[PDB]
C-alpha cells in the first residue's frame, strides 16, 4: 500500500535539546530525562527538561498532599489490610460534611473534616498550577491562551465543589473522593433536578463535546491527509501559505462549501472545546440554585 | 465563487464512477456521482420524514418523530405508519452518508491527499449502524433501535441507560468517556498553543515551534511535538467513538443484566472474597 | 422572564457573535472571491473581509499583513472545457512539469525555513552533528523502486528536522549521479528497498532539483513535493498492481 504517516518509519537522534531560552530562568529547569524509543514511534522521544519553579513545587507538594489525604482515609476504610484495599479500591469514599454542618469548618475528621483538607489542598494545587501556566508562557513571550483555555476548566470544577456549595449553604452538596462515588453522585445529581437532558446548558456542553470531537477528527485526518506538503509545519505556513494550507481548505470548501486558514482552525478549536466546560458549569451553576427541576422549568421556559 | 488561489487545482480527473459525467462543481460544491446520490438519498429521506409528520398530526420539530417498528414485528417489515417509514428512512441516511465518504474520497483523489478524513468519517457511520442495524439484528427486533426526533432520542437514551441499572458502570463506556474527555483537553491545549506562539506578546516577533516544544517541556516535562499532535487528535476521537460502539454492541446481547453487578467478578475473586472488613464484607 | 432563560438567550447571542468572529477571521487567506477569469466576483457572501493584522516574523524576515493582496505570482497552464462556470480546466501542457492539478505547488520564500536560533530547520544528516538513525531501518543505502518496479535510483542521506529530531526527506541518488529529495511521507521504506508509489522510474529526473546541496528552500519544498504527490493521478498509466 501506501504509508499514512501514523507511526514513524524510522527514527532519527540527535543532541539532546535544552530549549529556547528567551526569559526562563535555566537555574530552574531540570536535566534531559532518557529518550523513549516507545514514544519516537508517534512524537517526540525526549523526555525533559521539565521547569521547577516555587509555583511549580507548591502545586505539586500539594497536589500529593491531597492524593495521600484520600489513601489514609480509603487504607484506614479497608481495617488497614491491602487485600481489601484493592478488592474495595473503587468503592471507597470520602464523602463531604453533613448538611447538619452547613458551611461550618467544625464538622470532626471522620465526617467531613478530613474532606475539607483533602479539598483545601486540591484548591492550592490546581491554582497555583494555573498559574504557573500563565508564567511558563509569558517567560518565553507567548501569549496566554493556554491559561485562559484551562480557565475554562476551572470554573467547571470550581462550581462543582465550590461555588455550588456556598451558594446552596453547605458542603454536603459537594463531590466525593471515590471512583464509584462520584459516578453515583452524578447520577443523584440528575434525578434530583428533574433530569438534566432538559437543561439546555447541559445539551449545548453535549454538543461542543461531540463537537470537539468531530473537529479534532477532521483538524487531525486533514493534517495527516497534506503532511506530504508539510501541513504539520502550520506556524510557517500561516505566515507563508503553501499548498498544504491551499488543498486543506479546498477539501472543505468542495465538501460543504466553506473553509477555514491554518490559523483561523485553531480558533474554532479551541473555541469548540472551551465552551464545553463554560455552558456546562452555567448549567451545573443554575441547578438548584435558580431551578430545581429542569422538566418543570422547560414546560414554562421560567 | 473561486478563492484567488483555487484555479490551479479545479482538473479533470480523480472520480470514482461515471468518468467525467460528474466532474463538475456548483458554487464551491463538487459534485460527482456521489454528490448526486448523496442530495437523492437526502432528499427522499426528507420526504419521507415529511409524510411521517403528516401521519403523526404534528408540523411542530420538537414533536415530530419517526419511531421503529414495535418489538413484536421483530426483524420483519413493519407497515408504514407503524415503523416501515423508519425502515425506509434508515436506508435512505445510510444511503446519505456512505455517498457522503465516497464523494470525500473523490475530492481526495483530484487534489492528490491522502483518505484519512473519509476514513474517520467511517467511525462515525460505524457508530450510526451500530445503533441502528448491528445491535437491534443480533438482538432480533428493529425496535431495540433509537427513534428519529430531537427529543424522543434522548427519551430512548435514558430509558435504554436505565434498564441496565446506572449506565456508568459499564465498562467499556468508562474507556469510551476517558477518550472522549481527553479528547477535549487535547484539543484546548492544541488550539492555545498554536495561537499562543502565531500570536505572542504584543510588539514581538512569531514565535517558533521550538517555543511550542520548550512551552510544554517546561510545563509538564514532555512534548509529544506538532505531527505527533495531529496523530493524537485523530487518534483519541476515533478511539472515543470505538469504545462507544462497543460499550453498545455487548449492551442487550452479551450482557443484559445491570451493568453495576458486572464488578462482582473482581470483588468475588477468592484471595480475598471472604477476607472481612472493607465496604463488600 | 427569570434567570435561567434570561441566561440561555444571552448565550444564544453571544455565540452568533462569534460564529461571526470566526468566520471572518477564516477569511484572511483567499478572499475576495473570484470569478473563473480571476475578476473579482459579484457575490461574496454576507460576511466581510476582516481589518487587516500584521505578523512579525523572526530573524529579520519581515512583517506579513492579512488580509493583503492575493496573486499566483506564477503562470498557470489550463484553459476552459466548458463555455460556461463550474467545469474543470484543461491542462495545457504537461501538468506535472507545469505544476497544476494535484502537481501544484505555491510560489512561498525562496529561503529556507529556520529554527528558534535561526538556523536552517532541515539539513542533510551528513551535515548535521550528532544525528544518527536510533529506530527502524535505516533507508540509507537501499535501493529506490518506482511504481512500474523499476530501480530509479540509491538513497545516500537521510535530510532531518534538526529540532523536531525528524526525518523528512531521503536524498536519491539517480543514474547520472545527481540526487533528488523525495519526501518520506511518499515513501515505504521496506528492509531491502524503499518503494515509491506515486513515481515511475521515468519521472524521478523531473524531479525538481535544489539550488544549494545543503538546503532547501520553502519553495523548493513546495515544488518537490507538489510534483511527487502530482504522479498519483498523472504517472498511474505506466503504475503495475
Ligand atoms: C449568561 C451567559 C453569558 C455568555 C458569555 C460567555 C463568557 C464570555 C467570555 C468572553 C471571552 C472574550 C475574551 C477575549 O477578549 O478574546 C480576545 C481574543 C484575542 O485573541 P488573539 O488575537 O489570539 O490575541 C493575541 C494577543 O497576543 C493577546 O494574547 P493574550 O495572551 O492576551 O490572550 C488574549 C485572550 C486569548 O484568549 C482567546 O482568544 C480564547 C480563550 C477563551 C476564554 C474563556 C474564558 C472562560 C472563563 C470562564 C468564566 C465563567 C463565565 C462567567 C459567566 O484572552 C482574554 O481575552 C482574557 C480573558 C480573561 C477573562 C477573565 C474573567 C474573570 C472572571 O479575541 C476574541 O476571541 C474575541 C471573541 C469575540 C466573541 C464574540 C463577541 C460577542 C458579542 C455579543 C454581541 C453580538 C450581538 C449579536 C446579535
Ligand atoms: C445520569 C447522569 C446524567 C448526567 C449528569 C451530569 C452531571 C451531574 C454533569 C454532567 C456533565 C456533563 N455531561 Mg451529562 N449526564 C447525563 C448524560 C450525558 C450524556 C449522554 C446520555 O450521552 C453525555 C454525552 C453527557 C455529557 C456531559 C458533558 C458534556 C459534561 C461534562 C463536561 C466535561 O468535560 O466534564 C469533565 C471536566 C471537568 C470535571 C473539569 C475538570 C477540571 C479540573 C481542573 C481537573 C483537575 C485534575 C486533578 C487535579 C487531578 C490530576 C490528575 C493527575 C495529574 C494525572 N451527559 C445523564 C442524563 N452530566 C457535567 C456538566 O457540565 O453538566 C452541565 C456535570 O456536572
Ligand atoms: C441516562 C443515560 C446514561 C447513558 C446511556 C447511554 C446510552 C444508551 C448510550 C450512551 C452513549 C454514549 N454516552 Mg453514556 N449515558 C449516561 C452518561 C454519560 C456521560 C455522563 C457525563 O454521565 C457521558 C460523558 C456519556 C458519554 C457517552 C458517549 C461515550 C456515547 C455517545 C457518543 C457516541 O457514541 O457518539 C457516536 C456518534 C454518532 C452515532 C453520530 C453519528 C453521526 C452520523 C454518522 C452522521 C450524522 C449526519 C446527520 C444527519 C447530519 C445532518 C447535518 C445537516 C444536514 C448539516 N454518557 C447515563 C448514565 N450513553 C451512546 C453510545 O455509545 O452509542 C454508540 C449510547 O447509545
Ligand atoms: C476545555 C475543557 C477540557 C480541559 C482543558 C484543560 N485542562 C488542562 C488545561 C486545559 C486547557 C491545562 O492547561 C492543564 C495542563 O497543564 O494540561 C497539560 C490541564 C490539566 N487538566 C488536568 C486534568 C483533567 N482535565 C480534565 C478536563 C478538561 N480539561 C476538559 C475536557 C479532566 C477531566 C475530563 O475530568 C481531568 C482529569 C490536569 C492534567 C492538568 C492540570 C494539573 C493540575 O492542576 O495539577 C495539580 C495537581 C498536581 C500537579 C499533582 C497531582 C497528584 C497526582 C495524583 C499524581 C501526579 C504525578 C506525580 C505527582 C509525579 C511523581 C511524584 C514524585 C516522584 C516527583
Ligand atoms: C469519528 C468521530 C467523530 C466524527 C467525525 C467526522 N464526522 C464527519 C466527518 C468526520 C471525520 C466528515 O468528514 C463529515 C463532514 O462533512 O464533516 C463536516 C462528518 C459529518 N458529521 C456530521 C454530523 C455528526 N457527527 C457526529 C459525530 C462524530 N463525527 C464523532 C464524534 C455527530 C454526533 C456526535 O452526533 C453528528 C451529529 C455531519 C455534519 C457530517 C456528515 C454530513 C453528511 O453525511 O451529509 C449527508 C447527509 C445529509 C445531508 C442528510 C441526510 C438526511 C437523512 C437522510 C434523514 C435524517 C435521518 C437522521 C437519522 C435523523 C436523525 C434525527 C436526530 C434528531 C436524532
Ligand atoms: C487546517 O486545515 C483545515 C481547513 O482549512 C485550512 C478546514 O477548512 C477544516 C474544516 C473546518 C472548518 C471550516 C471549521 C468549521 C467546521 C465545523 C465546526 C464542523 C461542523 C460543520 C458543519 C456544521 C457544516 C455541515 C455542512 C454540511 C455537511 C454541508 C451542507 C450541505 C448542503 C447545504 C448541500 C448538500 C450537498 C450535496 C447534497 C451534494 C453536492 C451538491 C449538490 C447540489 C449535488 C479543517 C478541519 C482543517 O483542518
Ligand atoms: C503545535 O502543536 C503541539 C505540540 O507540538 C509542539 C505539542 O507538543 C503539544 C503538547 C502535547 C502533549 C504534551 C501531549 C498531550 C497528552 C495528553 C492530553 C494526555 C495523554 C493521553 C494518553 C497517553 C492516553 C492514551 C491511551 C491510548 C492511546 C491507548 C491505546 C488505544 C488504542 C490502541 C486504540 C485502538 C482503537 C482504534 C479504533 C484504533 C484507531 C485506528 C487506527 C489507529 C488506524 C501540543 C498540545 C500541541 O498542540
Ligand atoms: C497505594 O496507596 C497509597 C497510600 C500510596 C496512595 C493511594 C491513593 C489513591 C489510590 C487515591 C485515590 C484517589 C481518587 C480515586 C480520587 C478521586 C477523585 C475524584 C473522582 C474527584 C472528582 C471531583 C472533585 C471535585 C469536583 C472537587 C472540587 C474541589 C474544589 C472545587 C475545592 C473546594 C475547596 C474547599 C472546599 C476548601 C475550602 C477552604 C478554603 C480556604 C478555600
Ligand atoms: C500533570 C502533572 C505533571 C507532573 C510531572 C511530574 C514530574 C516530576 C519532577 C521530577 C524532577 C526532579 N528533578 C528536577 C530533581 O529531577
Ligand atoms: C505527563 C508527562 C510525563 C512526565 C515526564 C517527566 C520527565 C522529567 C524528566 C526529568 C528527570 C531528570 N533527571 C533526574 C533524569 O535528571
Ligand atoms: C463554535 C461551534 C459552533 C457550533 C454550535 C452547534 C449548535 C448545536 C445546537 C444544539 C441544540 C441545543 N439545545 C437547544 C437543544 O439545547
Ligand atoms: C447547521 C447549519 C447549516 C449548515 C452549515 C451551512 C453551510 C454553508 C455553506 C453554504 C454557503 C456557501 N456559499 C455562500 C458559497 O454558498
Ligand atoms: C424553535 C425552532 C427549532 C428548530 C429546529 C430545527 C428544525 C429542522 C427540522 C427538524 C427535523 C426533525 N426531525 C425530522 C429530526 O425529527
Ligand atoms: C453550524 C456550524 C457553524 C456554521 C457556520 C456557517 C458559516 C458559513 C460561512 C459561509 C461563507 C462562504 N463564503 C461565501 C464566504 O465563501
Ligand atoms: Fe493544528
Amino acid at each position: 500500500a501506501e504509508y499514512q504517516n501514523i507511526f514513524s518509519q524510522v527514527q532519527v537522534r540527535g543532541p539532546a535539546d535544552l530549549g529556547m531560552t528567551e526569559d526562563v530562568n535555566l537555574a530552574n529547569r531540570s536535566g534531559v530525562g532518557p529518550f523513549s524509543t516507545l514514544l519516537g514511534w508517534f512524537g517526540n522521544a525526549q523526555l525533559g527538561p521539565i521547569y521547577l519553579g516555587s509555583l511549580g513545587v507548591l502545586s505539586l507538594f500539594s497536589g500529593l498532599m491531597w492524593f495521600f489525604t484520600i489513601g489514609i482515609w480509603f487504607w484506614y476504610q479497608a481495617g488497614w489490610n491491602p487485600a481489601v484495599f484493592l478488592r474495595d479500591l473503587f468503592f471507597f469514599s470520602l464523602e463531604p460534611p453533613a448538611p447538619e454542618y452547613g458551611l461550618s469548618f467544625a464538622a470532626p475528621l471522620k465526617e467531613g473534616g478530613l474532606w475539607l483538607i483533602a479539598s483545601f489542598f486540591m484548591f492550592v494545587a490546581v491554582w497555583s498550577w494555573w498559574g504557573r501556566t500563565y508564567l511558563r508562557a509569558q517567560a518565553l513571550g507567548m501569549g496566554k491562551h493556554t491559561a485562559w483555555a484551562f480557565l475554562s476548566a476551572i470554573w467547571l470544577w470550581m462550581v462543582l465543589g465550590f461555588i455550588r456549595p456556598i451558594l446552596m449553604g453547605s458542603w454536603s452538596e459537594a463531590v466525593p473522593y471515590g471512583i464509584f462515588s462520584h459516578l453515583d453522585w452524578t447520577n443523584n445529581f440528575s434525578l434530583v433536578h428533574g433530569n438534566l437532558f432538559y437543561n439546555p446548558f447541559h445539551g449545548l456542553s453535549i454538543a461542543f463535546l461531540y463537537g470537539s470531537a468531530l473537529l479534532f477528527a477532521m483538524h487531525g485526518a486533514t493534517i495527516l491527509a497534506v503532511s506530504r506538503f508539510g501541513g504539520e509545519r502550520e506556524l510557517e505556513q500561516i505566515a507563508d501559505r503553501g499548498t498544504a494550507a491551499e488543498r486543506a481548505a479546498l477539501f472543505w470548501r468542495w465538501t460543504m462549501g466553506f473553509n477555514a486558514t491554518m490559523e483561523g482552525i485553531h480558533r474554532w478549536a479551541i473555541w469548540m472545546a472551551v465552551l464545553v466546560t463554560l455552558t456546562g458549569g452555567i448549567g451545573i451553576l443554575l441547578s438548584g440554585t435558580v431551578v430545581d427541576n429542569w422538566y418543570v422549568w422547560g414546560q414554562n421556559h421560567g | 465563487a473561486l478563492l484567488s488561489f483555487e484555479r490551479k487545482y479545479r482538473v479533470p480527473g480523480g472520480t470514482l464512477v461515471g468518468g467525467n459525467l460528474f466532474d463538475f462543481w456548483v458554487g464551491p460544491f463538487y459534485v460527482g456521482f456521489f454528490g448526486v446520490a448523496t442530495f437523492f438519498f437526502a432528499a427522499l429521506g426528507i420526504i419521507l420524514i415529511a409524510w411521517s409528520a403528516v401521519l403523526q398530526g404534528t408540523w411542530n420539530p420538537q414533536l415530530i418523530s419517526v419511531y421503529p417498528p414495535a418489538l413484536e414485528y421483530g426483524l420483519g417489515g413493519a407497515p408504514l405508519a407503524k415503523g416501515g417509514l423508519w425502515q425506509i428512512i434508515t436506508i435512505c441516511a445510510t444511503g446519505a452518508f456512505v455517498s457522503w465518504a465516497l464523494r470525500e474520497v473523490e475530492i481526495c483523489r483530484k487534489l492528490g491527499i491522502g483518505y484519512h478524513i473519509p476514513f474517520a468519517f467511517a467511525f462515525a457511520i460505524l457508530a450510526y449502524l451500530t445503533l441502528v442495524l448491528f445491535r437491534p439484528v443480533m438482538m432480533g427486533a428493529w425496535g431495540y433501535a433509537f427513534p428519529y426526533g430531537i427529543w424522543t432520542h434522548l427519551d430512548w437514551v435514558s430509558n435504554t441507560g436505565y434498564t441496565y441499572g446506572n449506565f456508568h458502570y459499564n465498562p467499556a463506556h468508562m474507556i469510551a468517556i476517558s477518550f472522549f474527555f481527553t479528547n477535549a483537553l487535547a484539543l484546548a491545549l492544541h488550539g492555545a498553543l498554536v495561537l499562543s506562539a502565531a500570536n505572542p506578546e504584543k510588539g514581538k516577533e512569531m514565535r517558533t515551534p521550538d517555543h511550542e516544544d520548550t512551552f510544554f517541556r517546561d510545563l509538564v516535562g514532555y512534548s509529544i511535538g506538532t505531527l505527533g499532535i495531529h496523530r493524537l487528535g485523530l487518534l483519541l476521537s476515533l478511539s472515543a467513538v470505538f469504545f462507544s460502539a462497543l460499550c453498545m454492541i455487548i449492551t442487550g446481547t452479551i450482557w443484559f443484566d445491570q451493568w453495576v453487578d458486572w464488578w462482582q467478578w473482581w470483588v468475588k475473586l477468592p484471595w480475598w472474597a471472604n477476607i472481612p472488613g472493607g465496604i463488600n464484607g | 422572564f427569570d434567570l435561567a432563560s434570561l441566561a440561555i438567550y444571552s448565550f444564544w447571542i453571544f455565540l452568533a457573535g462569534l460564529i461571526y468572529y470566526l468566520q471572518t477571521e477564516n477569511m484572511r487567506e483567499g478572499y475576495p472571491l473570484e470569478n473563473e477569469d480571476g475578476t473579482p466576483a459579484a457575490n461574496q457572501g454576507p460576511f466581510p473581509l476582516p481589518k487587516p493584522k500584521t505578523f512579525i516574523l523572526p530573524h529579520g524576515r519581515g512583517t506579513l499583513t492579512v488580509p493583503g493582496p492575493e496573486s499566483e505570482d506564477r503562470p498557470i497552464a489550463l484553459a476552459r472545457t466548458a463555455v460556461s462556470e463550474g467545469f474543470p480546466h484543461a491542462p495545457t501542457g504537461d501538468p506535472m512539469k507545469d505544476g497544476v492539478g494535484p502537481a501544484s505547488w505555491v510560489a512561498r520564500r525562496d529561503l529556507p525555513e529556520l529554527d528558534g536560533h535561526g538556523h536552517n530547520k532541515i539539513k542533510p544528516m551528513k551535515a548535521a552533528a550528532g544525528f544518527h538513525v536510533s529506530a527502524g531501518k535505516n533507508p540509507i543505502g537501499l535501493p529506490v523502486r518506482g511504481c512500474d518496479l523499476e530501480i530509479a535510483g540509491k538513497v545516500v542521506d537521510i535530510w532531518v528536522d534538526i529540532p523536531e529530531q525528524m526525518a523528512r526527506f531521503l536524498e536519491v541518488e539517480l543514474k547520472d549521479g545527481s540526487t533528488r529529495l523525495l519526501p518520506m511521507q511518499m515513501v515505504k521504506v521496506q528492509s531491502n528497498r524503499v518503494h515509491v508509489n506515486a513515481l515511475s522510474s521515468d519521472l524521478f529526473a523531473g524531479i525538481p532539483t535544489i539550488k544549494s546541496p545543503t538546503e532547501v528552500t520553502l519553495l523548493e519544498e513546495d515544488k518537490i513535493c507538489g510534483y511527487v504527490a502530482g504522479g498519483l493521478m498523472y504517472a498511474a498509466p505506466k503504475r503495475k498492481s
